RNA sequence: GAGCUAGCCCUGGCCAGGGUGAAGCUGGGGUGAGACCCAGUGGAGGCCCGAACCGGUGGGGGAUGCAAACCCCUCGGAUGA
RNA sequence: GCAGUGAACAGGCUCUGGCGACUGUUUACCAAAAACACAGCUCUCUGCGAACUCGUAAGAGGAGGUAUAGGGAGCGACGCU
RNA sequence: CCUAAGGUAGCGAAAUUCCUUGUCGGGUAAGUUCCGACCUGCACGAAAAGCGUAACGACCGGAGCGCUGUCUCGGCGAGGG
RNA sequence: GCUAGUUGGUGGGGUAAUGGCCCACCAAGGCGACGACGGGUAGCCGGUCUGAGAGGAUGGCCGGCCACAGGGGCACUGAG
RNA sequence: AGCGCCGGCCAACUCCGUGCCAGCAGCCGCGGUAAUACGGAGGGCGCGAGCGUUACCCGGAUUCACUGGGCGUAAAGGGC
RNA sequence: UGGGAGAGGGUGGUGGAAUUCCCGGAGUAGCGGUGAAAUGCGCAGAUACCGGGAGGAACGCCGAUGGCGAAGGCAGCCACCUGGUCCACCCGUGACGCUGAGGCGCGAAAGCGUGGGGAGCAAACCGGAUUAGAUACCCGGGUAGUCCACGCCCUAAACGAUGCGCGCUAGGUCUCUGGGUCUCCUGGGGGCCGAAGCUAACGCGUUAAGCGCGCCGCCUGGGGAGUACGGCCGCAAGGC
RNA sequence: CCGAGGGUAGGGCCCGUGACUGGGGCGAAGUCGUAACAAGGUAGCUGUACCGGAAGGUGCGGCUGGAU
RNA sequence: AAUGCUAAU
């Protein structure tokens, strides 16, 4: 349901925002709250290693459980849904049993007031967390750990999910949301359902200042330099490629692989995406 | 559906005389009765066009006996239609 | 050597006055119910006019200069990248 | 009274082409533009100790992000293609 | 006859046309520029995108009106030298 | 879709006389698919021609009414 | 004493000349070497101080059907 | 009030047959295709066979001159929500009716927009044949699209080329579905043959194109032309 | 004050005309093919979409005003 | 599997 505008001014023609009426509660938790550093995408030794980065709106960051084989058994109120400004999804508030608070990805569905509890004897209901071998196939995951114990990495952008394709002994087959088959062990965590949020990808930014709000800064094209800084720089006039287009560094960019050919995780990916 | 309890109940609420169950009152009333149902039905099933036809020969129908009760008897008219809320 | 200049990071400050009148809301109309329509309210915007402030468009002057880039008239932006 | 924003401050207008959609940015000191950027479109890489960038390395950035995400490339609102 | 295949839609004397001030129409008393067409495209053409496009522009063309020491064509006066 | 003296009211001016005819003020009305408004065309009738009738066409001459007197506007005199 | 007509509609026919030419024509149509259809002649028919032609109106036109038409396939039933 | 039949509509699930693809097994000299071939596919191991898995779309037999719907249309099965319609009882109201210029809603296929999906098929496109040529018919491939959600488009041989309502005018025969006194009679649908009548004829004929009444729409020689202009609608194609 | 008329500016509608450009009707003969009428030699027609010198072809659905 | 036949009874 993203919301539109009226063309009063050229950039709001365009221009669609969320709707945001899923969000219970307007400031985050004092507790579970950090500050933000911000790098302009500087590494330690001072120098721009990720281009074109900087200057958006401050922020501060919201600790998010994503190891809830933590309090197994105990079961957590839905409190609030938020808003998280570092990452796609909303986040859900949750009042365990126990007095302890804290953030979770908030999942498709999910309501202020349900019960929500992880184990491997958890009803299979959205917001719930189990090992991925007491998850029955064809079931739709999100927040999926890679190895044990080792914390969410899958399936946590907006919208995004993993399913459950079958089991090979310690291992289970998911489809994850770039299409590969993977083999992931079975005492791996996963939540029912989907992220929630699907409609994020929907948005418009409209006008070049928005892009500035969100930390991006403006990219030049390889083609608008001059041959010292890029391969495609110079030429008099407009020019074509004149080789395969490259990146700044020389690497081809059309279809040229680079994963790392002998990593030992292959033996564990049955399909590329 | 209706079951026979509630337009039991419709009648006898209704009805002038104890034993009429076809006065244009009553008429009226288990003709909005069942328009109350339906477009509750169509509010949910927009994509019910079939169904959506009968619901507007129902209302053409409870126009034409309320215009005949109003050009017959104005109280009676105006009492059953506060009572119902039809107006509108 | 970043006390000039380019970018970014932390923490503060500044932007006279006037105009336009989005959404929302309220009331009326409309209908089987609606979608919609009208008025009022409302005060949105890389919105408008214009000083501070930031620029530097056209012309004239300056040319062993007031000045190793200035002066005068004119001109762009001015709640925002 | 010749004359009433009586002094000062305060758009000349219209018609019709090219280029760029638009607000912005740029050769400090001869070029402000049709150049750059821009929302948006497409291709391609990347399953996370991610790809990629800096570094001999340790370690950083990417990101306390996880394919509705991140990097690279070309095109550049929108309509018809 | 030759080719891997022989330029499709659209546009065209063009920010692209050498012959060239092409030719025809308009505008002017008179128009190498301008606008509308034709197609003989030296040497347009589909994301180094093609053809359009309301709004916007200290961008670059062409025309008219208003008004003027720009000019016919110069004259006088003021202040600083 | 049309209308702002427009539609109505009050008071007045003017006329032989009613009247928004004209003026000042008050209200927001008036008209329209039964065709308003706009465009085109046209002097109207008794009659005439045609036709089995119904109808169609037409309005020269003659009788009646209206309008006009180089193209527009205006008043004076007067019963007019 | 003249004018029109003489293939059918429509009343009134033969000869010569020409040869898809010249020409006629309201419609259908005539004329390309034996033309009652073109031109002339003889004859005939209709009107006659007239006879034809053009223009316009009604009729025939029940072909806007009130009197007095239609809509399966001829024009015509609206997608419901 | 009591009962009936039905691919009438919307939502959620789930059954097997078959095609395709992938994994494994076994196995070898072609398969496929046509009028005849060739392109193509295949020793880098195809075709034919067996097992496992995935996915999409459509529902064989029943099945019909069958049924339902106002039309367009509707077909595996199950559940829920919902429309219409028929019969019996003769209970209630008391003319409350018919038609309908505009308005509103629905409206096959193709088409358009944004997301998803994609097995098979298949406009455009590529190649092989055929042919004088072959921008086709035949063959091998192949993208939109065909499917889903939401929003547009609004057309057709949208046909019974037959507007709707009511009454009256021999019958015979087949069939679906009710009630009864279940030989048979009495309702409601769908077909065939035929009285009278009608029609230019073909044909129609109680499901009228007969005899009548009411209301609406439409026609006035063919072409130009469903064109142009104007107006309204649509993102466009284009529609009225 | 009103006021015929004249002037200035901006609109609405209509008529004539215009380089060029699009189709239409016609023709006792031309060029290219042969789409329809017979099962017209691929049944025809039709709405829509894309394509092709041209008639037309193909896809999806529909009708019989076709057959079996 | 096979295209066509102007123009005066
Ligand atoms: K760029
Ligand atoms: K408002
Ligand atoms: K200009
Ligand atoms: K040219
Ligand atoms: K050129
Ligand atoms: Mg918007
Ligand atoms: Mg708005
Ligand atoms: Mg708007
Ligand atoms: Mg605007
Ligand atoms: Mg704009
Ligand atoms: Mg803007
Ligand atoms: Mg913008
Ligand atoms: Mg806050
Ligand atoms: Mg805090
Ligand atoms: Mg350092
Ligand atoms: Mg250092
Ligand atoms: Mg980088
Ligand atoms: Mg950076
Ligand atoms: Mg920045
Ligand atoms: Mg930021
Ligand atoms: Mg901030
Ligand atoms: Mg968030
Ligand atoms: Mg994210
Ligand atoms: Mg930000
Ligand atoms: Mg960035
Ligand atoms: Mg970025
Ligand atoms: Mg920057
Ligand atoms: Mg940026
Ligand atoms: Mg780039
Ligand atoms: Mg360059
Ligand atoms: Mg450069
Ligand atoms: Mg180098
Ligand atoms: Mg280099
Ligand atoms: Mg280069
Ligand atoms: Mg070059
Ligand atoms: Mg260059
Ligand atoms: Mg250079
Ligand atoms: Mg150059
Ligand atoms: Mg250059
Ligand atoms: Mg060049
Ligand atoms: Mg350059
Ligand atoms: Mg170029
Ligand atoms: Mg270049
Ligand atoms: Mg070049
Ligand atoms: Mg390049
Ligand atoms: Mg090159
Ligand atoms: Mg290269
Ligand atoms: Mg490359
Ligand atoms: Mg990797
Ligand atoms: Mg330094
Ligand atoms: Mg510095
Ligand atoms: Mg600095
Ligand atoms: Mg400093
Ligand atoms: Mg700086
Ligand atoms: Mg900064
Ligand atoms: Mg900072
Ligand atoms: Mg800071
Ligand atoms: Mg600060
Ligand atoms: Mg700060
Ligand atoms: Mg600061
Ligand atoms: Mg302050
Ligand atoms: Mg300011
Ligand atoms: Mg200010
Ligand atoms: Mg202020
Ligand atoms: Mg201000
Ligand atoms: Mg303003
Ligand atoms: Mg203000
Ligand atoms: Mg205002
Ligand atoms: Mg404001
Ligand atoms: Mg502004
Ligand atoms: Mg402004
Ligand atoms: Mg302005
Ligand atoms: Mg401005
Ligand atoms: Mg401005
Ligand atoms: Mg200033
Ligand atoms: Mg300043
Ligand atoms: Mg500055
Ligand atoms: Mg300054
Ligand atoms: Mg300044
Ligand atoms: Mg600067
Ligand atoms: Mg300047
Ligand atoms: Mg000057
Ligand atoms: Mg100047
Ligand atoms: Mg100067
Ligand atoms: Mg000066
Ligand atoms: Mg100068
Ligand atoms: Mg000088
Ligand atoms: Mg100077
Ligand atoms: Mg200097
Ligand atoms: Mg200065
Ligand atoms: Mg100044
Ligand atoms: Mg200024
Ligand atoms: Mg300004
Ligand atoms: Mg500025
Ligand atoms: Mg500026
Ligand atoms: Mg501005
Ligand atoms: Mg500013
Ligand atoms: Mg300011
Ligand atoms: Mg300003
Ligand atoms: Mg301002
Ligand atoms: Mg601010
Ligand atoms: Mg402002
Ligand atoms: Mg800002
Ligand atoms: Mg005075
Ligand atoms: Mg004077
Ligand atoms: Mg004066
Ligand atoms: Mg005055
Ligand atoms: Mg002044
Ligand atoms: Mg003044
Ligand atoms: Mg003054
Ligand atoms: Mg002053
Ligand atoms: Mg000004
Ligand atoms: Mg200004
Ligand atoms: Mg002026
Ligand atoms: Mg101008
Ligand atoms: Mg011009
Ligand atoms: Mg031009
Ligand atoms: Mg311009
Ligand atoms: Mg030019
Ligand atoms: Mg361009
Ligand atoms: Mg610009
Ligand atoms: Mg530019
Ligand atoms: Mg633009
Ligand atoms: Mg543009
Ligand atoms: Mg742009
Ligand atoms: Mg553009
Ligand atoms: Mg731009
Ligand atoms: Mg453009
Ligand atoms: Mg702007
Ligand atoms: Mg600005
Ligand atoms: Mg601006
Ligand atoms: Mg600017
Ligand atoms: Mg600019
Ligand atoms: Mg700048
Ligand atoms: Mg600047
Ligand atoms: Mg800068
Ligand atoms: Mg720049
Ligand atoms: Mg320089
Ligand atoms: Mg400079
Ligand atoms: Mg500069
Ligand atoms: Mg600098
Ligand atoms: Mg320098
Ligand atoms: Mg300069
Ligand atoms: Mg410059
Ligand atoms: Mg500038
Ligand atoms: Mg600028
Ligand atoms: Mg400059
Ligand atoms: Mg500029
Ligand atoms: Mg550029
Ligand atoms: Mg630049
Ligand atoms: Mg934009
Ligand atoms: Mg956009
Ligand atoms: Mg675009
Ligand atoms: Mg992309
Ligand atoms: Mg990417
Ligand atoms: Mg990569
Ligand atoms: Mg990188
Ligand atoms: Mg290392
Ligand atoms: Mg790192
Ligand atoms: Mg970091
Ligand atoms: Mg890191
Ligand atoms: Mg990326
Ligand atoms: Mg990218
Ligand atoms: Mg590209
Ligand atoms: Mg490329
Ligand atoms: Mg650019
Ligand atoms: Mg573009
Ligand atoms: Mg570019
Ligand atoms: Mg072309
Ligand atoms: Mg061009
Ligand atoms: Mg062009
Ligand atoms: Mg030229
Ligand atoms: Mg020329
Ligand atoms: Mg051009
Ligand atoms: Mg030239
Ligand atoms: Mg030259
Ligand atoms: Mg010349
Ligand atoms: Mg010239
Ligand atoms: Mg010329
Ligand atoms: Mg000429
Ligand atoms: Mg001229
Ligand atoms: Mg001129
Ligand atoms: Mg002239
Ligand atoms: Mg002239
Ligand atoms: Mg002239
Ligand atoms: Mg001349
Ligand atoms: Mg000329
Ligand atoms: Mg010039
Ligand atoms: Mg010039
Ligand atoms: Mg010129
Ligand atoms: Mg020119
Ligand atoms: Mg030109
Ligand atoms: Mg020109
Ligand atoms: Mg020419
Ligand atoms: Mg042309
Ligand atoms: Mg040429
Ligand atoms: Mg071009
Ligand atoms: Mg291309
Ligand atoms: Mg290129
Ligand atoms: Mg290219
Ligand atoms: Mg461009
Ligand atoms: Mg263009
Ligand atoms: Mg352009
Ligand atoms: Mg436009
Ligand atoms: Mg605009
Ligand atoms: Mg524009
Ligand atoms: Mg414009
Ligand atoms: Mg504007
Ligand atoms: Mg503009
Ligand atoms: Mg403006
Ligand atoms: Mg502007
Ligand atoms: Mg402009
Ligand atoms: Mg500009
Ligand atoms: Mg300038
Ligand atoms: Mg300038
Ligand atoms: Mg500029
Ligand atoms: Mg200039
Ligand atoms: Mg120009
Ligand atoms: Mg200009
Ligand atoms: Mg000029
Ligand atoms: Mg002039
Ligand atoms: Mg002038
Ligand atoms: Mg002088
Ligand atoms: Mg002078
Ligand atoms: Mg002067
Ligand atoms: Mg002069
Ligand atoms: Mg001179
Ligand atoms: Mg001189
Ligand atoms: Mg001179
Ligand atoms: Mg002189
Ligand atoms: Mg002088
Ligand atoms: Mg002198
Ligand atoms: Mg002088
Ligand atoms: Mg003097
Ligand atoms: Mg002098
Ligand atoms: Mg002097
Ligand atoms: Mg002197
Ligand atoms: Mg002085
Ligand atoms: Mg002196
Ligand atoms: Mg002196
Ligand atoms: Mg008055
Ligand atoms: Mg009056
Ligand atoms: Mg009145
Ligand atoms: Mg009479
Ligand atoms: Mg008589
Ligand atoms: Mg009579
Ligand atoms: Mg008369
Ligand atoms: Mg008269
Ligand atoms: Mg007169
Ligand atoms: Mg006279
Ligand atoms: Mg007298
Ligand atoms: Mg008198
Ligand atoms: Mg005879
Ligand atoms: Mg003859
Ligand atoms: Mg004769
Ligand atoms: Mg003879
Ligand atoms: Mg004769
Ligand atoms: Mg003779
Ligand atoms: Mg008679
Ligand atoms: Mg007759
Ligand atoms: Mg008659
Ligand atoms: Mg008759
Ligand atoms: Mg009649
Ligand atoms: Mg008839
Ligand atoms: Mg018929
Ligand atoms: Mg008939
Ligand atoms: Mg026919
Ligand atoms: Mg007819
Ligand atoms: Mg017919
Ligand atoms: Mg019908
Ligand atoms: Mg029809
Ligand atoms: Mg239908
Ligand atoms: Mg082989
Ligand atoms: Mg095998
Ligand atoms: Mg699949
Ligand atoms: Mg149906
Ligand atoms: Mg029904
Ligand atoms: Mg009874
Ligand atoms: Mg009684
Ligand atoms: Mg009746
Ligand atoms: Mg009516
Ligand atoms: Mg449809
Ligand atoms: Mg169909
Ligand atoms: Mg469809
Ligand atoms: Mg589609
Ligand atoms: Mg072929
Ligand atoms: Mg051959
Ligand atoms: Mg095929
Ligand atoms: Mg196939
Ligand atoms: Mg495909
Ligand atoms: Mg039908
Ligand atoms: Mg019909
Ligand atoms: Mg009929
Ligand atoms: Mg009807
Ligand atoms: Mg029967
Ligand atoms: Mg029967
Ligand atoms: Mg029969
Ligand atoms: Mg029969
Ligand atoms: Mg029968
Ligand atoms: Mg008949
Ligand atoms: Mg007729
Ligand atoms: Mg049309
Ligand atoms: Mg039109
Ligand atoms: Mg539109
Ligand atoms: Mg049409
Ligand atoms: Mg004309
Ligand atoms: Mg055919
Ligand atoms: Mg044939
Ligand atoms: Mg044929
Ligand atoms: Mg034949
Ligand atoms: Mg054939
Ligand atoms: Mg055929
Ligand atoms: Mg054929
Ligand atoms: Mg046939
Ligand atoms: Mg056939
Ligand atoms: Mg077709
Ligand atoms: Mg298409
Ligand atoms: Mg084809
Ligand atoms: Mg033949
Ligand atoms: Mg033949
Ligand atoms: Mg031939
Ligand atoms: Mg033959
Ligand atoms: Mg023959
Ligand atoms: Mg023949
Ligand atoms: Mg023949």
């Amino acid at each position: 349901a993203v919301k539109k505008f009226k063309p009063y001014t050229p950039s709001r023609r365009f221009m669609t925002v969320a709707d945001f009426s899923e969000i219970t509660k307007t400031e985050p938790e004092k507790s579970l709250v950090k500050p933000l550093k911000k790098t302009g995408g500087r590494n330690n030794q001072g120098r721009i290693t990720v281009r074109f980065r900087g200057g958006g709106h401050k922020r501060l960051y919201r600790i998010i459980d994503f190891k809830r084989w933590d309090k197994v058994g105990i079961p957590a109120k839905v409190a609030a849904i938020e808003y998280d400004p570092n990452r796609s999804a909303r986040i859900a508030l949750l009042h365990y049993v126990d007095g302890e608070k804290r953030y979770i990805i908030a999942p498709d569905g999910l309501q202020v007031g349900q019960q929500v509890v992880a184990g491997p004897d958890a009803p299979i209901q959205v917001g719930n967390a189990l090992p991925l071998r007491f998850i029955p196939v064809g079931t739709v995951v999100h927040a999926v750990e890679l190895e044990p114990k080792k914390g969410a990495k899958l399936a946590r952008a907006a919208g995004t999910s993993a399913q459950i394709q079958g089991r090979e002994g310690d291992y289970v087959i998911l489809r994850l949301p770039s299409g590969e088959l993977r083999k992931v062990h079975g005492e791996c965590y996963a939540t029912v359902g989907a992220v929630g949020n699907a409609d994020h990808k929907n948005i418009v930014l409209g006008k070049a200042g928005r892009s500035r709000w969100l930390g991006r800064r403006p990219h030049v094209r390889g083609a608008a330099m001059n041959p010292v800084d890029h391969p495609h720089g110079g030429g008099e006039g407009r020019a074509p490629r004149g080789r395969p287009p490259a990146s700044p560094w020389g690497w081809q960019t059309k279809g040229l692989k680079t994963r790392k050919r002998r990593k030992p995780s292959s033996r564990f990916i049955i399909a590329r995406r | 559906p209706i079951t026979k309890e509630e337009k039991q109940k419709v009648i006898q609420e209704f009805a002038r005389f104890p034993g009429d169950t076809g006065s244009t009152e009553v008429q009226v009333a288990l003709l909005t009765l069942r328009i109350n149902r339906l477009s509750e039905h169509l509010k949910v099933h927009k994509k019910d066009h079939h169904s959506h036809r009968g619901l507007l020969m129902m209302v053409g129908q409870r126009r034409r006996l309320l215009r005949y009760l109003q050009r017959e008897d104005p109280e009676r008219y105006r009492a059953l239609i506060e009572k119902l809320g039809i107006r509108g």
